[PDB]
């Protein structure tokens, strides 16, 4: 593209007008050329590094020498963006000269001086001079943006180089954690990139400050020195006002951050909530945190009801300081038409630059701590500078205090060796160490096998899952074999994973996904090891880790014959020591260090062996669901009309101000520009306020009644639609309709506004205006369509691709030893070079459309320039100067105009979103009977009948059951099973009205079960699921919220399951903060969590659900304190996924494929009869 | 700047997987 077109960007109106047809695809936006790449100016980047490290003596990358190093390599494209703009702010000060000389040659009526002593010649000399300001600004503009951007992919990159050598010590990794380094890449090296969108600005604004006190000094005087001084006096306190919001919007920000923690338990534990009942305690639990969010939101919006103010406000006070100062204090060269309607455009210049050289100063400071953040970060801990180890003294500690010493490991090639030892013996920091991860104080780890190391497999401890598919995870980048796959997927059984998902192969597993059980999680990152065909494996604990207890058989099985048949030499750490002396050649290390090592017929021969041996739509209806209904009429007419009458306002300052000059009535003259311009200052202050007022007022009755309409919906509704599709719309929409709408709303209803205000004065002073504004028009029109198409495609594209990049700065982190042990480095720093270059041409074609509308809109107000300029003067021979000063806003008003609209279009969509979860109701609560006088005082009978109960969950052709007829007396403690896919978890959620018995009655204690409220049903029968999470808060208040009942009661249902040693040795006792997730109780304590809601509900009944994997002597343990559960109850229907647990009965129904097989009323003759034995057996 | 998309970003916000 050459100059005559890259200026105005010609190249975008060929992928606008096609961005209008198709939509925006990232095939559509694709290609990045070499000087916007990743790599080249990472390429430039270490060349500066290099060349001050050549140049420098004094070594380390500090503060000092990355400014030095990025100044270097980015300094030539940064001074022709500051070039650019202090000609285009000083070409942009010829517009107030012009509009001087326009309105001195009209009204009382060599060559070259008297050239410009026209109104004619000089609006073509103002027209074509503006055509200069609002190009080189939108080049000075860009260039900014085009090297900012380039910040942007070089020090992500720069920072992901690093990351490819931290160290991952207690020491780095332990205080720096992926949380700490993922907001250098997302919060600050965005402010740094800031500070490059924002750096020529802190050049230019000093220039117009002196030019803007000249010039109007030279317009106007010595009182242009007390007016321009009244605006430098309040950029103070412009800044003050902008510090006390950023403080006061990290504090919301802190906030409802620990309210999305809370609103993430409502929703992930939705169903153990719903089913006992408790989905309005915690409903009250986040609406506390509401109330304090609301509070500080409340907060933000007071002190963002005055930056609003104070950038309106504190001009039209120094204007108003300016002219009665001179005319009240001396007035010799008064207010003729020329001199004042021309130094109110440079005011209105200088509006703009000073209220926001508050917040370049702001950006500034955050560059400067940036910088200390990056440096601080870049002198971290480097890496280092078959296995055959000799001395072995490697440590964590930087210095000294080996953590593993005189380890002499031999490892020769064609092998098998298991390590076994202590738990804390050094063993699998002995495998990172061999790895290459940890400092080798003295020896060497040596290497030939099929300086110069080797590609390694490796499986960490805690298991490393990137969030992608789970055969993508299995995969890891490597070419999909189905043989491969298939015998790796049998091998661990992902066979049930892939059928339980909600999607098998193509299930987002891991992180950010689908949190699997830790067995789970585990059997995932140990087949991709096995998947691999690397040429050493080394595992680290996986047999120890192995949940599945037959699978960790056939892992045995699998892993030997994988070994033997490859080739592969496999060292495998774990302290589970049943292959240990029959084929392993075994290194046991304890303490620290190796003890023995050798074959294993030597450790039998040792003494230790003993040892082992024992797309295109407006949303106007979701705008009118917006303000109409949350805000009511109360306020939205007061701010629909305080809009207009500010906005009245601010022509009848101007009117009046024109009929002033033309006498250059004289107190008359100050006592209505006073009057008037007092009186706009003050509806300044109550419109500033009632925009950010409205939106408190509709961001909390949204949010209120979103909470409380999703904790009135089915459960089916949960498990049918998915738990980030909920929680993404309640959290990111409602910070969008809280932090985000009603600035734009105030800042687009203020400009739009004004816009039509400033075209009513042109087409009022030049009253054929008409006939030039309506060709004019349709082009402005036609420009705004084909605008908003595109950039609502691009933003979304940006937005979209930034999340991928920061979540692999996530899993690099996380999974970091895996990358380096596969000395995989180059395979996952490529991704990233896709995955920043894929932002970089996604935020280039957003600002590249934000340069094309802002050229083509000013060239459109340009013409509003000449063509007001040459009517008016050509009506005025047959109030000129205000219309030509207006002249020159218009050309930035249509802008924001476009711009906000734009945005608040985006924006409006949020509110759509939150309307669609509003209309999402069902699982009503009624209780047709009479609903206290027909329930006595506890439904705790015990005499669960069903009379042919049709149940089902798809609505549609598939019940679960059919015909079902069983009828546990009172006492009937009829654990109850059958097949294993047909009908069993269906059976116990029904009996608490969850599922649509679609005929026949199921009758409870005498009352049916469908005629009672949920509330009342759910509260009077307990239940305990298969592997249930906790709830974080208080104990007491985790057993039981609502509790009211007593404390002592409390105590005595959580000793009479288990735990109670624990319970009372705990640092808390009965208010003991359960800690984010129950990592500290146990899987009893949510026994003993139904046991407490059982003994306080006074129930006799209960539904008992299976248990899915945990020390099974706590599940006889547990099948005990049933047993003791029974002791006091005595009546139980209870699932069991294992039936060995379930043939303790006292009857028994067997369910086939869907139906009722089996209702054997004792349990013994189950094992005479032969379908009841053969499920059993 | 009339319009305020300015440069007072914060920066930080976590949105969970679509659909
Ligand atoms: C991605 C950032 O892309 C940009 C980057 C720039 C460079 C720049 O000085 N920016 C800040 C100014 C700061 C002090 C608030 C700004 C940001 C948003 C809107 C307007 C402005 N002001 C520009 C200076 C004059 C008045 C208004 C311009 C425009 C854009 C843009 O594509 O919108
Ligand atoms: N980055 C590190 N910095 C300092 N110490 C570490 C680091 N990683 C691990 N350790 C310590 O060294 C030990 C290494 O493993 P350990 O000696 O426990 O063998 P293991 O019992 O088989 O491993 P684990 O107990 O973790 O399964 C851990 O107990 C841990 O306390």
């Amino acid at each position: 593209v050459n100059l005559l077109s890259k200026g105005t960007y010609w190249w975008m109106n060929a992928f606008i007008k096609t961005a209008h047809k198709k939509p925006i695809d990232l095939r559509a936006i694709a290609k990045l050329p070499i000087a916007m790449r990743a790599l080249t100016n990472y390429q430039r980047l270490c060349v500066a590094f290099d060349a001050q490290a050549r140049k420098d003596t004094q070594s380390p990358q500090g503060a000092r020498a990355i400014w030095r190093a990025l100044c270097h390599a980015f300094g030539r494209r940064l001074i022709l963006s500051s070039t650019f703009r202090i000609l285009a702010d000083l070409l942009g000060f010829a517009g107030p000269l012009c509009i001087f000389g326009i309105v001195d040659h009209l009204g009382k009526e060599v060559s070259s001086q008297e050239f410009l002593g026209n109104a004619y010649v000089l609006a073509v000399l103002l027209f074509l001079a503006l055509l200069l300001q609002r190009t080189f600004l939108q080049a000075s503009y860009y260039v900014a943006i085009e090297t900012g951007i380039n910040l942007r992919g070089a020090i992500q990159t720069k920072i992901y180089n690093k990351i490819m050598h931290m160290s991952t010590s207690n020491l780095s990794m332990g205080e720096m954690t992926a949380g700490q380094i993922c907001n250098l890449v997302a919060i600050d090296t965005n402010q740094l990139m800031w500070f490059f969108f924002l750096c020529p600005n802190l050049w230019t604004m000093p220039v117009q400050i002196i030019v803007g006190v000249i010039l109007l000094y030279y317009i106007l005087g010595v009182s242009a020195l007390i007016g321009a001084a009244v605006i430098i006096l309040l950029a103070p306190v412009q800044y003050f006002v902008a510090t006390k919001l950023s403080q006061a919007q990290r504090t919301t920000l802190e906030h409802s951050n620990e309210r999305l923690k809370q609103t993430n338990e409502m929703l992930r534990g939705m169903k153990l909530l719903k089913l006992y009942a408790w989905e309005s305690i915690f409903c009250s639990r986040v609406e506390v945190t509401r109330r304090k969010e609301m509070t500080s939101l409340r907060a933000f919006a007071v002190y963002t009801s005055i930056s609003i103010f104070m950038n309106t406000a504190i001009p039209i006070a120094a204007v108003l300081i300016t002219f009665v100062g001179h005319v009240s204090f001396f007035k010799e060269s008064d207010l003729s038409p020329s001199v004042a309607f021309a130094s109110l455009s440079l005011f209105h210049i200088l509006v703009t630059p000073l209220f926001l050289l508050s917040s370049v100063v702001r950006s500034t400071v955050k560059a400067l701590v940036s910088v200390q953040k990056l440096s601080e970060f870049l002198s971290s801990a480097e890496i280092r500078e078959c296995v055959q180890i000799i001395g072995g003294f490697f440590t964590w500690t930087p210095d000294g205090i080996p953590t593993l010493s005189n380890i002499t490991i031999r490892i020769p090639r064609g092998q098998l060796t298991m390590i076994v030892g202590q738990v804390g013996c050094g063993k699998s920091s002995l495998l990172l160490a061999t790895l290459g991860e940890m400092q080798k104080v003295s020896g060497a780890v040596f290497w030939n096998s099929n300086r110069s190391r080797g590609p390694v497999a490796y499986a960490s401890q805690k298991p490393w899952l990137l969030n992608a598919t789970v055969e993508e995870n299995i995969t890891f980048e490597s070419p999909f074999n189905k043989q491969r796959y298939k015998m790796v997927i049998e091998a661990c059984s992902l066979q049930p994973d892939i059928d339980i998902l909600p999607h098998g192969d193509q299930t987002q597993i891991g992180e950010r996904g689908i949190n699997l059980s830790g067995g789970q999680r585990q059997r995932i990152s140990v087949a991709r090891a096995l998947y691999q065909q690397t040429n050493v494996v080394f595992l680290d604990d996986p047999f120890s880790a192995l949940d599945v207890h037959l699978s960790d058989h056939l892992m045995q099985a699998g892993i030997l014959e994988l070994l033997r048949d490859d080739k592969r030499t496999v060292v495998l750490v774990t302290h589970k020591l049943q292959y240990l002396p029959h084929a392993d050649w075994i290194i046991a290390m304890k303490d620290g260090t190796i003890q023995r090592e050798g074959t294993l017929k030597d450790f039998q021969r040792s003494e230790c062996q003993l040892f082992e041996h024992w797309q295109r739509a407006k949303i106007p209806w979701r705008a009118c669901t917006k303000y109409l209904s949350s805000a009511g009429i109360l306020l939205l007419s007061l701010l629909v009309f305080s809009q207009l009458l500010k906005h009245m306002v601010l022509v009848a300052i101007d009117y009046w101000l024109a009929k002033w000059t033309d006498s250059a009535d004289q107190s008359v003259y100050a006592m209505v520009f006073t009057l008037l311009c007092s009186l706009g200052i003050v509806l300044c202050l109550v419109t500033s306020v009632t925009v950010e007022w409205t939106g408190l007022k509709v961001a909390k009755r949204l949010h209120r009644s979103l909470l409380n309409r999703i904790i009135l919906a089915p459960m089916r509704f949960f498990e049918t639609t998915p738990l980030g599709s909920i929680l993404n719309r309640f959290s990111s929409d409602c910070n969008t309709i809280d932090q985000h709408i009603p600035s734009t709303l105030e800042c687009l209803s203020r400009s739009t506004l004004l816009c039509v205000s400033a075209l009513t004065v042109i087409s009022y002073v030049t009253p054929v205006f008409l006939v030039a504004l309506l060709p004019l028009a349709v082009v402005c029109y036609f420009i705004q369509k084909y605008f908003r198409v595109a950039s609502r495609d691009l933003q979304q594209l940006d937005d979209t691709t930034q999340l991928p990049l920061v979540s692999h700065f996530a899993e690099t982190v996380e999974g970091l030893t895996t990358i380096r042990a596969f000395r995989y480095e180059a395979r996952f720093q490529q991704k990233l070079l896709e995955y920043t270059d894929s932002n970089n041409i996604a935020s280039l074609f957003l600002t590249a459309a934000n340069r094309w509308l802002e050229v083509c809109m000013e060239y459109i107000g340009a013409c509003v320039v000449l063509i007001a300029a040459a009517t008016s003067i050509s009506n005025s021979l047959h109030l000129v100067g205000l219309g030509l000063t207006y002249a020159l806003m218009v050309s930035n008003y249509l802008n924001w105009m476009v711009r906000n609209l734009a945005d608040m279009e985006i924006q409006l969509g949020a509110v759509k979103r939150i309307h669609a979860l509003l209309k999402t109701e069902a699982e009503s609560y009624e209780g047709l009977l009479a609903p206290s006088l027909i329930p006595k005082n506890w439904p705790d009978q015990g005499k669960i009948q069903i009379q042919n109960l049709s149940v089902r969950y798809d609505s549609s052709l598939k019940p679960v059951l059919k015909h079902v007829n069983t009828l546990i007396s009172p006492g009937q403690k009829i654990g109850i099973c059958g097949r294993t896919g047909s009908g069993k978890s269906s059976f116990s959620l029904a009996f608490f009205r969850m599922v649509d018995m679609f005929e026949g009655r199921i009758i409870i204690d005498g009352i049916d079960i469908a005629k009672l409220p949920l509330h009342t049903l759910r509260s009077r029968l307990s239940i305990i699921l298969q592997d249930p999470v906790l709830f974080s808060g208080t104990i007491r208040f985790n057993l039981d919220p609502e509790k009211k009942c007593s404390d002592s009661t409390l105590w005595e249902a959580l000793e009479i399951a288990q735990l109670k040693l624990v319970v009372k040795a705990l640092p808390g006792g009965l208010d003991a903060i359960i800690t984010e997730g129950g990592e500290n109780f146990s899987q009893g304590q949510r026994q003993l969590f139904c046991l407490a809601r059982a003994f306080v509900r006074k129930t006799s009944i209960f539904i008992m659900d299976e248990a899915t994997a945990s020390i099974d002597m706590a599940t006889e343990n547990i099948l005990q304190k049933v047993v003791m559960t029974a002791f006091a109850d005595r009546t139980v229907v209870t699932i069991a996924h294992r039936v060995h647990t379930i043939l303790s009965a006292d009857l028994v129904m067997v369910l086939k494929r869907g139906a009722i097989l089996e209702f054997d009323k004792p349990e013994t003759l189950l094992s005479q009869k032969d379908s009841v034995f053969a499920s059993f057996v | 700047m009339l319009s305020r998309k300015g440069i007072i970003p914060e920066e930080y916000v976590l949105t969970r997987l679509a659909e």
